[PDB]
Formats: C-alpha cells, structure tokens, sequence
C-alpha cells in the first residue's frame, strides 16, 4: 500500500511513501498543500464592491 | 492495490499580468475609500500600460505548515551526575512554549493553533574542572520521563517514581542519534490558545492570562545509575516541531521585548527609528 | 443610493443616512450552535427578541486632547436588560454581536477615528511583575482612557497609546476587523462580529470575548464655532444568543 | 542499498510499537479457554456503581460511618442534608470511589455522571427530598430557594427506594482536567428537605441514606498518566 | 496478493444525545431499585430537556490493550566487575512482577491475564570512587542468561554454566541500543493468575497465596570478561510490556500501601480524607 | 539483508521530514471545530493594509505624530510633501509595518506593492497632489519636473477620499534581497503639490494625510530566515 | 504480502505493515480494536428490566 | 503501477570510421579558411586511406554533471571548547566558493551555473598539549546553524540566538557518520554568476566584481555544552557537491595563481615553459 | 512507484530506484544523460559551409 | 525487521550518489530561463580551436 506523488521542482519526478506506524500523528509533514484564499481578510464587506465602479 | 498514485496538487502559480493599453473612460479603479475597511484589489495593469508576463513564482514556502515546520529550542537545563544538593542532580520542567523568545514570537502571530508535535532531545556531557581528573567511566545513560498532570513527582534521583509503569519514558545512551518521539493533539479544548483574556475564578479573581490554561504536565530527566568519583555535568536541549498545523485569527507581531515567561508585561517602545527629516532619502 | 443603511433587531431600529458598508467579521455571519459541534447535554434556552436588541452603552466626549478609549465585552453589557439577567443565571453562554459607533460633525470639522474589535485582547500591567485587580480593565459600561505618556501607577494597566497596551505596534491593528470614521465622508461604523473562541461555549463573567477600541489617529480640529466637543455613542446588539446550565443567580 | 539514519535512532521509547525477535522459537502456547467475565475496556468498570463516603465529618471514630447520611424526624422547614464539590478525580469524596480510581490514571475526562440515592429507613417512614446540581458560579447556594433554580429533581420515597439524578455535561470545553482548578470548575451538588420525614409510633427516630456514583454511556477519558495514590521508598 | 487491505475497524464513537421535550406521563425512568444489583441505564435525556448533540469522542485510549501497553521497570540491581565477594559480581533474580509498586498495582486490577511479553534491558556503568582512577579500559560487554525452572544455576562469574547450549542468552555491548526480546505466553495454566486463595499441600498446609504459582525461572547477568584494575559498578533495569492482552474478572484497586513482595499483608487505612462538616464545600 | 550506511546517518537536521513512533498510542483527539478566520498562508496577512509611520522627523515628542503627514494652505507653487526609499524590509519607514514584519522572516521577495493615501482634512478643503515612483538611478529627484518623468499618478481630492498608487515590479532579477544593497536597489517614492490646498473661511489652516502599505496578488517570498528584531540575553 | 489499514486521526491516511518473523508473538501490538460491551457487569440480572417501567 | 520502467538512454557511442580509398578530384576537404571563425570538421578518412572501425568508446565521464559531481573541501576552521577569548570558541563563515583553489578553478570554467547542492560536514577533535592531561570527558556534541542574510548573529557561545526557531540547524555527536543535507537552488537570479563585470552603485562607484552578488548568508558552529577542565580543539571541514547541474558560456581556464579570495587580481605569468630551440624534440 | 532502468557496463543489468523525500532537490544525481551537440561552438556561422566545397 | 550492516556503513565516499533530506522544505525555485550557449559536455569545449605556442626558444 504505497503512495506515489510528484515532487517540487520551473517547467523542466516521483517519490514513494509508506506509513509504518498505526497512529496518524506519526506521519510526515503534509507540506504539499498550496490552496489559499485571502478574501476573508481583504474583502470582509457585506455588499460586494466592483473595483471599476466608484466605492461610494 | 500495490500503488495508490496520489493525484498532483497542481502547482498554484501567482497571478499573471495581462497586456493593457491606453484608456480614457469614466471608470476610476485608482480611486477608492478605505473607510469601508476593504483593501483595494487594484493591479499595476489598471494604472499604466503593461506587457504580458507569465509568472512561474509560487507561494509554497509561505504556507503556515512550512512557516512553523522547523524545530526550535524551547528549553535547556543542566544537571550533575553526583553532588551534595539532591535537587541539583535532576531536572523538573513544567511544559510551556513561552521560555525561549524566537519560538514564542513565531507562535504568537496566531490566536489559536492545532497541530501534532515532534519532540527531539539533544544531550551532551562534560567533566567538571578540578584538581584530580584521572578516571575511567563507561558510557553514560539517561532517562526522560513525562508526567501528565496529577501524577506522582519524584523527589530524588533514586526515588521509586522512576519505575514508570504508565508514564512514557525514554532510555538513551550517549554516542547514538538524538532521541525522538511524536505527540498528538492533547488539548482539552478544540485548539491551543496562545492568549486568554480572562480570570480563573468565576468572580473575576485569581490568576490572569494564558497562565491559567497551561496544564500540560512536567518532564523529568536523570542519569540512570551513573555516579562518578568526580562530578560530571550534562545539558539537555528540547526541540519542538509542529506538524499538520492549522491556525486561526492572525494578530500583529509583537514589538516590545519580552520580560516575563508567564505574562504579557512590557515597557513602552518607540514605533520605529528616526531620520533627519521627512524629505531625507539618502 | 448605498449611503443609507437600516438595521432592525428585536423591537429596536437603527437608521444611518450617511455611512459606509458593513464589515462582517472574518466573512462569517452569526449562527446558532450545530448539533454535531455541541458538548453540553441539556436543552439550551433561546430567548430571541428579549435579548437580541440594541442597547446604547453610555456616551463619551471627544476633545482636542483625547487619546482613545476601550470597552470589554460581554462584561460591558453585564447589567443591561434581560441580557444581563440571563448571563447571571446561566453557567454557559454564546452570542455574536453587532457594533454600531456613531459620531457626527459639520462639514468644517476634521478628524479620523479607528474602530476595531480585538479578540482575546490580553493586557499587561503598568509595572512588570505586578498583578492588578479586575477593576482597572473592566467596570461595567464605563469607558476606559488611554494615556499619551507611559503609565506609572502600579494598580492599573499600561495605557501607552502607541503600544495599545498589548506590546504591539498600534498601526498594525488593521489586521483585525475594523472601520474608519472619517468626518469628511462618514458618520458611523458597523461591524458584525461572530462568536470566536476555542470552545463551543464559555462563561461570560470569567472570559472577555473581545475588546472594542476607538483611537483618534488624526486629532479633532475646528475653528470659530460654538461647538466645543463631538459626542461619541456606542450601540451593541447580541445576535443568536443562547444560554445553558441554569443555576442560582451569581 | 544506501541509507541514512534519521534522528531518533537507537532511542528507547516506552510507548513504541515495533517487532522484535522471539527468544523461544516455535513455542506451543496453551489452548485458550473462555473464562467468564472478560473485560475489554476500563469504561465497562467505570460504569458500575460504588458507594460514596459522603459523611467525612473529621470526627468519624468508626470508619463505616462515612457511608451513612443522617436524617432526623424533626428538622426546620428548609434544611440542608449534604453538599459537595463535583471534582470526581480530586475531591476527597470521590477520590477513592470505583469511578475515581479509574480517572486518576488519566488526565482528561468528559461526559455525564449518575448519582443514585437509596433510602434505608423503615417501611413506614416517608418523606420528600430535593436534589439539585448547580453549574459553576461565583458562590455556592446557601438556601433551598437558591438551589431550586438550577437543575434538580424532587424525590418521593415509596415502594421504589432508589432515585437517580443525572448530572448533565455542561462545560465550555470538550474536556476537563482531572486535576481540576478554577478555570475548569464543575459546580456543586446539594440535597435539601422538601417536606420532611414523618414516622408513626414505635419506629426509630433516625434513618440513613447512601449514595452511588457511576458514569453514563457517553463518558470517556484521555492522556494516560501514573496515579499519585501509591508510592514506595525502598525495594520490597 | 501484493496488498491484503485490512478492512477498517470503523471508529466506535460514544452514544449521541437525542432531543427531548416536556413530558407528563406514568413512566418514571428516574425511579429504580438498586436492590436488584442492576445499575440504572438512565441518560440525561430522560430527566430534563436536551438538545441534539453529535459526539465524536471515542474510548480508544481506555482499552486494556492500551492501558497495559506501556513498558515499566520491574527490577533493578547492581553488580561489580571485580570484587572480593564472589556473590557480588553477578545477579540472580527470580522472575516475578510483585517487586515494583506501580506495575504491580496496575496488573492487580484483574484476576486473570493472558498476554505476550516484550522485555527490554537498560544497562549503565560507572567507575567507583577511589584514590587512584587513572586507567584505560576498552568497551565492556555483558551477558544475560535465562534459566527455566530446574536448570543448572551458576555459582560464580566464571562457572561452566555460562556456556549456554539450550538456555537463551543475549550478549550486549555498551554504546548501542538497549537489548530486546519477545516472550510468548508461557503459563502451564490457561492464564496467569495474580491471586491464588489456596495452599500448596492437599491437607491445607504449606505455602499460601500467589507465591505458590510463581515458577517462571531465573535471570543471570555478568560481565563477559571485563576485570578492571579498579572496580567498576554496573546497573541493569528490566522493563516489561504486555502485548495482545486479555483480562478477566476485574477487582477493586488496592488502597493500602504494599509491604511484602510475596504476600497481601497490609495495615488498616482510613477510607479517605476528612473535611470540616457534611455541608462544607469551600 | 545486507545494507550500508551512507553519509548523513545519525545526524539531526532541524528541517527534516521523517516518521517517528508515537508516545501515546491510540490517543483520541478532540473533535475539530471550524473556528472563523482560518489562515492558510502568510501572504493572506501580507495583503492587508497597515498604517506607515512616514513622519520620522527625529523630533517626535508624541509618538502618534509619526502617522500624520502635514499639509498647509499656503506653500510655494512646487514643493515636496515627503520622500522615502523603497526598501520594505530594511528602511525604518517600512521596517515595522504589517508587511515589513512578514518579509523580515524571509531573505528574498518579489512582486508589486500598493501605496494608498487618504486625505483626512475638512470636507470643504480641496487640492491636487502628484505621487511619483522613480526607478533606481544615480540620483533621486529634486524637483517636480524631475519626478514627473517617472511613473506617477495625479491625485484629485473629492468625494472619494482615497487614492492608490501601484508600484510596478521593475527589476533586472526575478527576486530582490530583503537586506537590500546598491546592487538590488528599488528606487524612490515622492509626493509633490500639484495645485495646492485651498480652504474657505472658518476652517483649520492645516491638514494631515495617512499612507497604507500592502502587497499585490503577485507578491511572494523565499528562503526562511530568523528575524533580527527580537533578542534576549538571559533565560526568562 | 503487505497489509494496508487506516490510522487514527475528528472528521478531517493509510499505513503499510509487514511481518518479518515466523512467530506470532513477535508482531506489534494490535491496539486498533475498539469493540466493547458493558452489559455483563451493569445488567447481570436474569429478567430484563425496561428503564421506563417500574423496577418492581 | 508497481514498476515505471524508465526507457534506456541508449548509450551514445562516438562516431565510427568509414573505409576510404584513393581519390583524385576537385574537392579539397583539407583546405579551409579559419578567418570565418569556423572550426574545420574534417576527419582522418578525408586525407588518407582508412579501414572500417567500430568505436565503442563513450563520452559519459566528460559530462558536466559528472565533471562537477564530486565533493570538495571549500572551508576549514578551528574552534576551542574553552578559552579566554570569546571569539575563539565558535566559527562564523560567510558562505562563498572562492576560498579553496581547486574547486574555485573548476567552477570558474563556466560563466553561469544552476544546480542543487549537497553539503557534508566532517568534524574532528583533539586534546591540546599541556602539563596535565588526565581527565575523563563524555562524547562531545556540536551544533551547525545556518543564518540567511539579515538574521540575528550570535556574539558568544551561550547567546540566545542559538535557540533556532526558524533557522535550520543540525545537532551531531562524535563517533557517528558525517552530517549531511540537501540545499535547493537559492539564487535570486535565474543562475549563479561566477563573474560580474559591474559596480554596486548606479553611478559606477563602490564595490566592484563578483563580491557584489555574494549574499548567501553565514554558518555558525559551536560545542553544545562541552566545557572541559582542559582545552579541546575541534576542526570542521565543509564539502560541496553540485547536483542536477546546468552550465552556460564556457570560458578559458585560469592560468595565473590566485591571490585574493574576493577579486581577480593576479601577477603576469609566462605563457608556458621553454625549450632549447624550435627543432629540439628530445 | 519504483523506476527500473539499465546500468552502465562494451557489448557484454537493471537497478531499482525509489524516492523517499517530498522535495525534488533530495533526489540522487541524474548522471545518465549523454546527449550533446558541439555545433554551437564549432559552426557558429550564418551560412552553412560544406567541407568538400572551398571555404571561399 | 532483522537487518545486518555490511562493511562500508557510515563511511563518507566523495563520489557517492545517495538521497538526503532537504534543509529548506517546499522551497520555490526561480523559473528557468534559456540563456544562450548551454554546454553539456567538456568535449564540446575540447573541439574548439586554440593557438599553440610553438616558438618556445628559451630566449
Ligand atoms: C497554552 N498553550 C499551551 C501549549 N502551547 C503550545 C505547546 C503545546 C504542547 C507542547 N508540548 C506537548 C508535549 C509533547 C511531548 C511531550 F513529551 C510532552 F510532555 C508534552 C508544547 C507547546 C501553546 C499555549
Ligand atoms: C503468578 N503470575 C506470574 C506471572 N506474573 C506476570 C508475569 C509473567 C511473565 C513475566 N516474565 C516472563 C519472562 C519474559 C522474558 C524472559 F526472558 C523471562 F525469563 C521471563 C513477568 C510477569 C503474574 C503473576
Ligand atoms: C556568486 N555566486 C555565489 C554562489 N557560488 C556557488 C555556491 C552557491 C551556493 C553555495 N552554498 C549554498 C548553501 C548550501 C547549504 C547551506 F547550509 C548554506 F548555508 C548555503 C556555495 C557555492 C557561485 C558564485
């Protein structure tokens, strides 16, 4: 039961991982996630504002 | 099912720049109103002509997982193999992350945290100076014991409490690789809290601040049976490395120097450094 | 026009004829506790309308030399209507808030205020390594004064304005939910704060959920007028409040 | 085969799970037998009732008195029968009960609790009692009017000689510390006369009550820790 | 058959709480009768109005497997590399789990047990104090030998019995990881018995108690060939870690302090601590 | 199974990723709860505005003055309002801003920046301002005629009280050092009177402006490094 | 001959195991079993009693 | 997907030799014109009769990957465990590849480079000579810390800065294998530059040469807690091994001996050695 | 997820590789590439010249 | 898992090929650019002409 995934590298490559312990806390760091969303802190307003239109 | 083949996360590159030409219209992207508490979303393409550029930069290294995914010293202490004072032959440290400044400041940028922990121990020994040093001693061995809150606490190096039957412990011998373990999320709440603006008693009395929620236990270390003809001093360093991290409610980084290990007390500090005048640029 | 806003909670209404948008916490609207997230067993009580209404919390006077003020919640509303009674009679509580801060002046006045809600605004004592009672930081609905100079009395909190009594740069408070009241183009600020905490519920007498701060970044100024000060008023309204753990009154 | 040793090699962790060689290869173990009473989880033990020594009056010449709660025929209209703190792992009352012993091996606990009271008076005696649980607060109740505000049950004594008060799990956190403090208080439990005890002629003027403690089906514990009740100074 | 894929055990969460409303009926869940020896199964939903709550808590950490699955010291002893007394240069320990208090109390909560054993040895050395200590000695080596009942027993460090041909043994050198082995279930009966209310002879005479069933053998340790010009003392600690455990017939935990290693003897103890009066709650 | 250890065995690297045994087997973690305001990348913080203390006049008795840029009714036709170097991680102006703090934890940075200016004068006051960004060069601008050659925007004060100057990313290298030097300079930013400020009778003769700094959506950082602003001499 | 199974983790993950020794006593602890039944000690009566109904 | 089976690279052998016979024609392969800057492509088959030969030689060992794929010392330094001078108890080295001559010359054959780095550390210790040497000391431990540009710098062995919370570090103990790590491509530009014909300031003033682009940071090393009664000296050697290399714009190898670590300064040197006369061949 | 490829040896042989780390910089040296082209430095002229034909 | 170390363990060979941990996890490298004049084998250099100093007359 092995997992194969790509590894970080511009535009110019696989590694295998296996878990040996029965506790999920023993796994290695999952530092491959890159999803993000800044609208929570930058646009917390109630009514959406179009950049082109005047603010008020 | 010999291979799972985890799908690619798909490198998320930053936004590109689109070509823009001369404009003359009633739209005014530049003008806005910060009174709304909304940060403007303008881009350089909206105020001057720009060429088309493909950006291959990525924000991989700025993730909270990577930002906090570095081991850092959190405590160091010394204990002697043999000495007159009983309290000086072993260490007793209440667990807390506020002792060392750098790691404290790093953590304090978020109000709440939830992560697994990876602990590593570095142990070194040295012979104390003295008039007579000629001796022969085999390799030393050390014991690390973790005592959850409310458990028995040893009072001397050779106490009965060192016979751990439920308390996890590690026996380590010098010359090998540093010891290591993994610790899951062990908070009674749903997340660790770096700050706590409240009291202990229901009548707004007693302890105040984050000291109230610190009940992680203790760590004890001793030489197993080493008792040299001459004193030998050892030092232990503890390193913490969060894993699988999640963070909430960011807060501004601290500015004033730390002064207490269990309080936010500080002294007023200037906002920043000064210069000759508002126009000086040299 | 989008410069006019109207808010109706319970049996009270707020109308502002000149205002900006309404900031909404971290993009989360207040809501009741879900079944799969609760921990207490017994049935909660949900006295909407009786408790979800606007409560004006006294008034301050803005002078040319003002430095700022702060209030701490929910203790500020400790003795305000049925909300106070419910908070007294219950072990656990949970509620979001809607904060509305009014301040109006003529076209010939100038000034700027920062309105910000700081969750878990822990504060340090005036003298390092010295404890203080629960009276130099919250005493009901009365507002507390910041100080331009460094505090010296050992029985009260460090009031140095530029550090915000938190050891952080005052200019960086923008990270928290906030709004600006600029007398040129604004008269009020509205903030909707969801319930933020590390546990589903908590006692409201022992824990200060969040702190409200008003700081004049540009000091008030005027010339040749009969008005000597600009009053400031604060109004709050709990939303989706529910209590639990009925006990004898504290 | 190239390899590199990571930190933690050659360390001895007392709570690890690794395979190791067998010192008695091809050993034939004795066949298994299904002995009655298999236990597969300490909670099964934790849910069994046990007597609570509520009568800790600092003057108990006879130890067995600790299990008997006195009751009298003539008492003021409203009077307190007993009161105690709800600290199952720390309070002296629950410290050594069958439930308390299990918790002392752990650091965190959560869930509801059951308190069962049995009236061991005469068959002709009768009475009513009010038992109330007060969540955490600034001050414990002092009079029945204060107690009756919180969770409570009115107990009537008749053919059924036992009544159960279920203490609900009301807390701001998912878990509570066994070594409880001001932050994680749990409240108080008190019992008061509702009507009083009445007896006919030719019966004893005093009676006794006993209390049983156990955990509900949602109870649980976490973080194993070494108990502090047992200690030694020299090898046996 | 490159992967078996063991089916999930299906996390068993604790029971949820169902919403309940006002009630007025002849059913009386609260009233019961403990005289039957039956513990009531009421829930908070049966006595007060409750909301619907989904519990994700699990009782994983309370299983007997995890409760007893921690290594604990069971014996420690000292022996010298060179000395005048022959009996002082090696150890001879009859195997038993009653020596150390914590592990004993943990085990004694069940009448019968059946498990595999994992044994780990921690060995440390130190140079004895003296007037002259300047010496050079290579790394030391130790031998651990297990002697089932009835086998020959050595009488001195250099006895012929140390040439084990059937008795399992371990040779270990300082500076490496601690030694370890696995031991299967080696009881003549169907399960280990912590208690035995009976005698040895058929006429109700002789040894009494659990001492009768203790026939697990002995353990012997010695320095292989180390014989220093000056004395060197070593200490050995033995750790037991049950595996694949099954338990039967739980019994109340002990209350009085232990006083003998092969008996249940004790001294009467108060039930618990005292307080001012029955109403004191402060 | 034959094996050979490669160099690097038994070393402790503080930034490694290896599996290790768990010290608390089969521990039950508390259920997760979705607290509002989750943050998944420091850039999300970096894009929030923060006030810039531009008025560092070496004579600020009152600290809060550092946030106010003076403006006067009567000034020469062309006059400079302020000037500063564009060193977000090194210059004293941007050193302690919400953006500057994040960069100081890294060594390389790239992308565009936003400077927002808000006029906090009276409602009857009016004026125009010229804000220009000058790429690196041998000499910074000295007069408006020099400044207007580079990138700039003419700001008109009206109902909209805020204007945004987007500093484009013009550089010979894909990245720039946080500890900037002559080689990796970034240029200058200056503001000048375009028309001047005019006020009617009965208004204050002076006003103030504030500046906000934030990063665009193409900003990024690299090479984590320990910040130099915080230090200690003895264990707390 | 490898076994793949899930590892402990609320509601937000596989590890591989292989046995190297010929004696079952050498295997690692099987601490993944969570089945339990308390009725043995809590309801040892002969006649089942309904909670709603009176005890006697 | 248990096996990918990477396709063969197909050994690229050198060109073969084709049989050629007598010729008499107007084609003149031998005659050319170097003025065009074009190197002639003639082969021995074009000027004399040749047999058919199959060449199995390959140019595998001449690839840039293999040419630079060898670890080489780049720096060595000494530090004492205990001494009066604080600056003498630890090392502080600004990273650069110009210190050691051989590796410098190897790299300087290409103008631009782009590669990953593999770093290995070799540490050795020795007891300083003195009148009294009889002492006993346990194994020593060392710490290596990497400080990116702009980070805090320690000023003494026991400074607070040694509590790395973000700076990567390695703790190593003597007697084990040498420490090692991998470093990715960390240049702000698109490739490392060995040469830079330019200035720092925009007015053609200030620092000149490749010293301007060197901003890789520092490395610090110290004994963790060793403090012997008598001095002990340690030496550290740093080895660099490029990986995944790409090179551009080759340049002629250097001829004059190096004289400065941050400059191209040199002294004029003869083109080559001499001989008796143009005809001497002995 | 294992890779199988040939290993260097005249005309007279497989090895397996697996990647254990999540960063491509940790992989081993890829010294199996032998493609090359010298025309860049030897024939940089604009008009191709035939060896047989005269240079000018 | 039983194992035995063969000779050569813990040695440092300067021409070995082994995987090692990365000290800067999830580092984002700068995008590649095709600079003119890439060289992939020293022979390419070796085939370029160069002037030979034949007149070594010791004078
Ligand atoms: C109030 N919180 C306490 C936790 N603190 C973070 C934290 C959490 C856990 C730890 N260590 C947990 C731990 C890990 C391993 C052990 F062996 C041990 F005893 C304890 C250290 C710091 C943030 C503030
Ligand atoms: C009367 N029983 C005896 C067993 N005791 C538990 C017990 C069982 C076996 C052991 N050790 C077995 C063992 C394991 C490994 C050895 F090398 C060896 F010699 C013996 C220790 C404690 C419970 C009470
Ligand atoms: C001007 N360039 C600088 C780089 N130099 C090549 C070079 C690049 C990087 C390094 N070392 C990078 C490094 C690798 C590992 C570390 F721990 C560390 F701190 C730094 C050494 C030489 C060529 C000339």
């Amino acid at each position: 039961g092995a997992q194969v995934s790509t590894q970080k590298t511009a535009h110019e490559i696989h590694y295998t991982n296996i878990n040996y312990y029965k506790d999920a806390a023993s796994n290695s760091a999952n530092r491959q996630d890159f999803t993000q969303d800044p609208s929570k802190f930058t646009e917390p307003v109630k009514d959406v504002m179009i950049k082109s239109l005047p603010a008020l | 099912g010999d291979v799972e083949e985890a799908i690619e996360r798909a490198v998320v590159h930053v936004a590109d720049t689109m070509r823009s030409g001369p404009s003359n219209s009633a739209s005014v992207p530049a003008l806005t109103a910060v009174e709304t508490g909304h940060t403007s979303q303008v881009t350089p393409s909206d105020t001057m002509q720009t060429r088309h550029v493909k950006n291959y930069h990525s924000r991989s290294e700025s993730t909270v997982e990577n930002f906090l995914g570095r081991s850092a010293c959190v405590y160091m202490e010394e204990y002697k193999t043999t000495d007159n004072d009983v309290n000086k032959k072993f260490v007793a440290w209440p667990i807390n992350t506020k002792q060392m400044v750098q790691m404290r400041r790093k953590l304090e940028m978020f109000t709440y945290l939830r992560f697994d922990m990876e602990v590593t121990f570095v142990i070194t020994s040295r012979q104390d100076p003295g008039t007579t040093l000629a001796q022969d001693m085999p390799v030393l061995t050390h014991q690390i014991m973790y005592v959850p809150p409310g458990g028995p606490i040893p009072a001397k190096v050779d106490d009965y409490a060192w016979q751990t039957s439920t308390n996890p412990s590690i026996f380590w011998t010098e010359g090998n690789a540093p010891a290591r373990m993994s610790i899951p999320f062990i908070s009674i709440g749903n997340a660790y809290s770096n700050f706590y603006d409240g009291w202990s008693n229901f009548d707004q009395r007693g302890s105040y601040g984050y000291n109230t929620l610190n009940n992680l236990g203790h760590i004890y270390v001793r030489h197993v049976s080493g008792s040299s003809p001459h004193p030998i001093t050892s030092t232990i360093r503890v390193y913490f490395k969060p894993k699988h991290t999640r963070a909430w409610v960011p807060r501004p980084p601290r500015l004033c120097q730390y002064k207490k290990a269990f309080s936010v007390d500080f002294t007023p500090t200037p906002i920043t450094d000064t210069r000759k005048d508002i126009n000086t640029v040299t | 026009s989008d410069r006019v806003r109207s808010i109706t909670l319970g049996n009270s209404t707020i109308t502002t004829q000149e205002c900006a948008n309404v900031v909404v916490g971290y993009g989360r609207w207040p809501t009741y506790l879900r079944d799969d997230e609760a921990t207490a067993e017994d049935q909660p009580t949900q006295p909407d309308v009786a408790t979800c209404r606007f409560y004006t919390l006294d008034s301050i006077k803005w002078e040319k030399g003002s430095v700022g003020w702060w209030w701490k919640f929910p203790e500020a509303l400790s003795d305000m209507g049925l909300f106070g009674q419910n908070m007294q009679y219950h072990y656990l509580g949970r509620a979001g808030y809607t904060i509305h801060v009014q301040c109006n002046a003529s076209k010939f006045h100038q000034g700027c205020l920062l309105v910000v809600c700081v969750p878990e605004a822990e504060m340090g004592g005036a003298v390092v390594g010295q404890a203080f009672s629960a009276t130099a930081m919250a005493n009901g609905d009365k507002a507390y004064e910041f100080t331009s100079a460094t505090q010296s009395d050992q029985t009260k909190v460090q009031t140095a304005i530029h550090n915000a009594g938190m050891g952080v740069g005052v200019g960086n408070l923008t990270i928290y939910p906030h709004q600006w009241i600029n007398l040129r183009t604004n008269n009020s600020a509205t903030i909707v704060m969801p319930y933020i905490n590390s546990v589903p519920m908590d006692n409201m007498f022992r824990h200060y959920n969040f702190t409200l701060m008003v700081i004049p970044f540009v000091k008030l100024d005027y010339a040749d007028t009969a008005s000597t000060y600009v009053p400031i008023t604060v109004t709050v309204a709990p939303m989706c409040a529910e209590y639990n753990g009925l006990r004898l009154a504290q | 085969l190239p390899t590199m040793n990571t930190p933690g090699s050659t360390q001895f962790l007392t709570s690890d799970d690794f395979q190791s060689p067998c010192a008695l290869p091809q050993f034939d173990v004795t066949p298994s037998m299904n002995i009655p009473g298999e236990v597969k989880n300490l909670m099964e033990i934790a849910e069994v009732d046990s007597v609570v020594p509520v009568n800790n009056v600092q003057d108990t010449t006879d130890q067995m008195e600790m299990f008997r709660i006195p009751v009298t025929i003539n008492a003021p209209l409203q009077q307190q029968v007993f009161g105690l703190r709800l600290q199952p792992g720390l309070d002296s009352v629950f410290k050594h009960t069958l439930l308390g012993e299990i918790l002392n091996y752990y650091a965190h606990w959560s869930g509801s609790m059951k308190l069962t009271f049995v009236f061991c008076g005469s068959a002709m005696a009768t009475g009513k009692f009010l038992i109330a649980y007060s969540p955490p607060g600034a001050n414990p109740p002092k009079t029945r009017k204060d107690a009756m505000l919180g969770t409570h049950i009115i107990w009537d004594i008749g053919l059924q000689s036992s009544c159960v008060l279920c203490v609900p799990w009301i807390s701001q956190t998912h878990y509570r510390l066994v070594q409880q403090d001001e932050y994680t208080s749990a409240g108080y439990v008190t019992c008061w006369y509702q009507t009083g005890m009445i007896v006919p002629p030719g019966t004893p003027n005093s009676s006794s009550i006993m209390c049983f403690a156990s955990a509900c089906n949602d109870f649980s514990v976490r973080m194993l820790r070494d108990t502090p009740f047992i200690s030694q100074d020299n090898k046996l």
